[PDB]
């Protein structure tokens, strides 16, 4: 029932720092939702990026990292290249059901 | 070397029925829970469910609790979802992800490549 | 003279008076090596400061003690040359205290006159103070010239030597006084309650119909029958129309509906009883209030709610086998594998630290806590504590009845074991790994209320609580960053590589934050104390190579470069403060610890020496009795220039209009160009 929002789109530069965001609809998120984030490069290629809001998948590069900042979750990317143009999505367990969110659309210039 | 093999485009009319096949290979099929995601273009994505091929354990949404089943056949190491009631919201794309079981972990580990299925007459 | 004495450390270079150029090539090497140290204790007698700043973290107080610390280059010197060399006096020690405070009163006040911004004044707030500490430090060197000129001259007498001492604590008693003071009717038959709760499992449910009033010596009749309200008769109760008779004295009766169980998850749900046709035997007796009671019934077949106990867990090291305990905390129905498994941190498994292991407790029906069996393995060694973590899975509810495997909509295949569970045969999932006859496996293969049925009993799921995650922790750089920092714009290069042996060097000082500054103060004052022992030494030799006298290098050399640490103290206080207390404060202040400690500790032990031996000790006044007197004549210059600038055209000590700016510290680089001269030809016997 419950909405997650996100930007919609969110540009940066190559070798900047990044921070994404992932608000729940019913307040703060808590350790308790387990806020992952994946991402679909054109084509529909997707890469599940981080567990339980810190723990992150094998083969993912060490730039991205997840935390809690605020009453919201955060996928920060530190110094992000051209490959890290894609489609990040964040989904909430709500002890029930994944909710995902719409997808920050971010771009790199190149 | 993980790899879901996601079944092919389908094109079905309205009202009727469609099964999909991701079909897992490179890893312990029945010690690893499957996934299924519905991808709307402007909707975001949807949880469809997933499902434990070792004891056909499954869980769903609410909303598609009658409209898919999830099958599993640990012969041939393939997961299935079958669509009943087919209709013009149900043209999208379906992905199966892989979870390890554990909420700590991700839960959409790797992704199939998707199938498009179309609903129109 | 060309002969050099024997120094601390330091051997003869020999042969003696060889040539005219092995001077300059001897010289040379001295002079170099003499710039080298004072470079060196500039950098370590600034560590050393800032460790007296830790310690004692803008008063008199503090000032006198940052003033007590960059002084110790010329205290040090003044005491390890008499005591170094066998409690004679000598010049170089003397003549660096003295020929410091010119260097400090002059050059060092001028400096701090023009490093004020242009159109900033710097002005002495606190004008007592200033009075009474600058007559103090000027008096230290007019009563060096008393004890070696007025009172039994030429010698240094024991109670000359501890009076000069004991000027040092009155220097710190006013310091502390300063701060505090100077700067701040017919039967009826009705219910016992109304309404009744029970449990799902108790099968029975007692209700209570009572008779009062009218007379009790009469037969009553009176019907019961129970109605569907939220739950269903022949699924949830058992359907009774008894009937109930109360006996002539009797007022109440027991009556039992039963309770069908089962395994569902269902939601509070409730029934109707009701009764009418009351009668008696041979307007009489009437139904009151109430005659329709609401009986509950809760529901007790929640699958559980599985959680750790606690976050994080505390472990001695040398233990066999830890037993966490993993709790299913809201309810109980059914057999419900919990996958578990270890996560490595910083306590690595693998067998060297801990045995990995992974695996499928189950649970069975009605039992709410199993434990998970990890063996912590001790090591030899004393190392950090280190932490691993334990996580369950998602369960999985195997085991559970006919009925209730179509609501689940479980569709894999089925055991059909022995056990019989609320007079209901039970099923079990089958698993992979394990395999059937496949003869012997039942495989199992809406209207509005059905799908709510499923919905409901969806909620009846083995789920995981608030603490899934625990962390088992076993239980038995500021020095990297001063070598970082040791090593690292042409000029910056310069200054780098020179510099860089010495920082490399006082890199292994302490750093400051151990033992609240203390670690930083022993071994700095060590360091400080060896290297004024080889400048001792080098000062010593350089003279006597090219005949230059110890007078003369201690005056022009060796006093200019050990108040390089006073320097940068006064130098900050001017800028960065607002008024000129703190800058013309640490000048006083060296200038009178410099006598009070330098000489008073030096000569005190000298004399003591000596008398013990029943012999006095004797210092020449001639070369020091020109020269303090020469000071003392140009400090009133000094104090009388600093006083005049507080004229409203002026404003302050420190800064000002840039015009007179520049005369004032004109005139008092000018005062120490003519003391070092004036100083070197009385030394040399020119007048
Ligand atoms: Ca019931
Ligand atoms: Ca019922
Ligand atoms: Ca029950
Ligand atoms: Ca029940
Ligand atoms: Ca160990
Ligand atoms: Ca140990």
């Amino acid at each position: 029932q419950a909405v997650v929002t996100q930007e919609s789109a969110l540009t940066t530069s190559p070798g900047e720092t990044v921070t994404l965001t992932c608000r729940s609809s019913t307040g703060a998120v808590t350790t308790s939702n387990y806020a992952n984030w994946v991402q679909e490069k054109p084509d529909h290629l997707f890469t599940g990026l981080i567990g339980g809001t810190n723990n992150r998948v094998p083969g993912v590069p060490a730039r991205f990292s997840g935390s809690l900042i605020g009453d919201k979750a955060a996928l920060t990317i530190t110094g992000a290249q051209t490959e890290d143009e894609a489609i990040y999505f964040c989904a909430l367990w709500y002890s029930n059901h994944w909710v995902f969110g719409g997808g920050t659309k971010l771009t790199v210039l190149g | 070397q993980v790899q879901l093999q996601q079944s092919g485009a389908e094109l079905a009319r309205p009202g009727a029925s469609v099964k999909l096949s991701c079909k897992a290979t490179g890893y312990s099929f029945t010690s690893y829970w499957m996934q299924w995601v519905k991808q709307r273009p402007g909707q975001g994505m949807e949880w469809i469910g997933a499902i434990y091929p070792g004891d056909v354990t499954s869980r769903y949404t609410q909303k598609f609790k009658g409209k898919a089943t999830l099958t599993a056949d640990k012969s041939s190491s393939t997961a299935f979802m079958q669509l009943r009631s087919l209709a013009s919201e149900d043209s999208a794309v379906y992905y199966c992800a892989r979870w390890s079981g554990y909420y700590g972990s991700s839960s959409f580990d790797y992704w199939g490549q998707g199938t498009t299925l179309t609903v129109s007459s | 003279s060309y002969y050099c004495k024997k120094g601390v450390i330091l051997p003869i270079w020999e042969p003696q008076d060889p040539s005219f150029g092995d001077k300059i090539a001897r010289a040379t090497v001295y002079f170099v090596a003499m710039v080298y140290m004072f470079l060196g204790v500039s950098i370590i007698a600034d560590r050393f400061m800032s460790s007296i700043e830790v310690i004692t973290s803008e008063t008199v107080s503090n000032l006198t003690l940052m003033a007590l610390g960059s002084s110790a280059p010329e205290i040090l010197l003044s005491v390890i040359e008499v005591c170094g060399h066998n409690f004679t006096a000598g010049d170089l020690g003397p003549s660096t205290i003295v020929g410091s405070a010119a260097f400090n009163m002059f050059i060092i006040i001028a400096l701090c006159v023009y490093v004020v911004p242009d159109g900033e004044t710097r002005k002495i707030k606190h004008l007592r103070v200033f009075f009474v500490t600058a007559a103090w430090s000027i008096f230290a060197y007019t009563w060096l010239y008393i004890i070696l000129s007025v009172i039994s001259p030429g010698v240094v007498e024991v109670w000359e030597g501890l009076l000069t001492f004991f000027f040092f604590p009155i220097c710190v008693v006013f310091a502390w006084v300063a701060d505090r003071r100077l700067l701040f009717p017919v039967s009826k038959i009705f219910f016992e309650q109304g309404t009744y709760q029970c449990l799902e499992n108790c099968g029975t449910v007692a209700l209570t119909i009572i008779r009062r009033g009218g007379d009790l010596t009469n037969t009553v009749f009176v019907d019961f029958r129970t109605e569907d309200g939220t739950a269903n008769a022949g699924s949830d109760y058992e359907f009774t129309e008894g009937t109930v008779v109360f006996k002539p004295g009797d007022t109440q009766k027991e009556i039992r509906v039963g309770i069908i169980d089962d395994d569902i998850f269902e939601e509070d749900e409730n029934f109707l009883v009701h009764l009418s046709n009351v009668k008696v035997s041979s307007t009489l007796a009437c139904l009151g209030s109430p005659s329709t009671a609401t009986v509950t019934i809760f529901d007790d077949d929640h699958a559980g709610i599985f959680t750790f106990e606690e976050p994080v867990t505390h472990v001695s090291e040398s233990i066999g086998i830890m037993e966490v305990k993993v709790l299913r905390t809201s309810g109980a129905r059914g057999n419900v594998i919990v996958p578990y498994k270890t996560i490595e941190g910083t306590a690595r498994g693998g067998g060297e630290d801990f045995e990995d292991t992974c695996g499928e407790l189950e649970f069975q029906n009605d039992e709410i806590v199993k434990t998970i069996s990890v063996k912590v393995i001790d090591d030899e060694e004393y190392e950090k504590n280190k932490t691993f973590f334990l996580e369950i899975g998602e369960p999985r509810l195997v085991e559970m009845s006919e009925k209730k495997a179509l609501l689940l909509n479980e569709l894999g295949g089925f055991t059909i074991t022995g056990k019989y569970l609320f007079g209901q045969p039970v099923f079990r999932k089958v698993h992979a790994r394990e395999h059937p006859i496949l003869s012997t496996v039942i495989t199992i293969a809406l209207t509005s209320k059905e799908e709510e049925e499923r919905r409901i009993a969806e909620m009846g799921r083995p789920i995981l609580g608030e603490h899934t995650k625990l962390e088992v922790i076993i239980e038995e750089n500021s020095w990297r960053e001063q070598f970082i920092e040791a090593i690292t714009s042409c000029f910056d290069y310069v200054m780098h590589f020179l510099t860089v042996f010495w920082k490399v060097l006082f890199a292994f000082v302490p750093p400051t934050e151990y033992w609240n500054g203390w670690a930083c103060f022993i071994v700095s004052i060590l360091m400080i104390g060896l290297l004024t022992a080889f400048i001792g030494d080098l000062a010593s030799h350089f003279g006597c190579t090219i005949g230059l006298k110890d007078s003369v290098t201690a005056v022009v050399f060796v006093a200019l470069g050990t108040s390089v640490p006073d320097t940068f103290a006064s130098k900050v206080a001017a800028t960065q403060d607002q008024y000129a207390d703190a800058s013309i404060g640490n000048v006083t202040g060296s200038n009178a610890v410099n006598v009070f400690l330098g000489i008073g500790v030096a000569w005190s032990i000298a004399a003591i020496y000596h008398a013990a031996n029943g012999e006095q000790f004797k210092v020449s006044p001639g070369t020091l009795a020109f020269s303090v007197t020469l000071f003392t004549i140009f400090a009133f210059i000094n104090v009388g220039v600093l006083l005049y600038r507080r004229r409203p055209e002026i404003g302050g000590e420190l800064g000002g209009p840039r015009t007179a700016k520049l005369l004032t510290s004109c005139l008092f680089v000018l005062l120490w160009l003519l003391y070092i001269f004036f100083s070197s030809l009385e030394a040399y016997c020119h007048i």
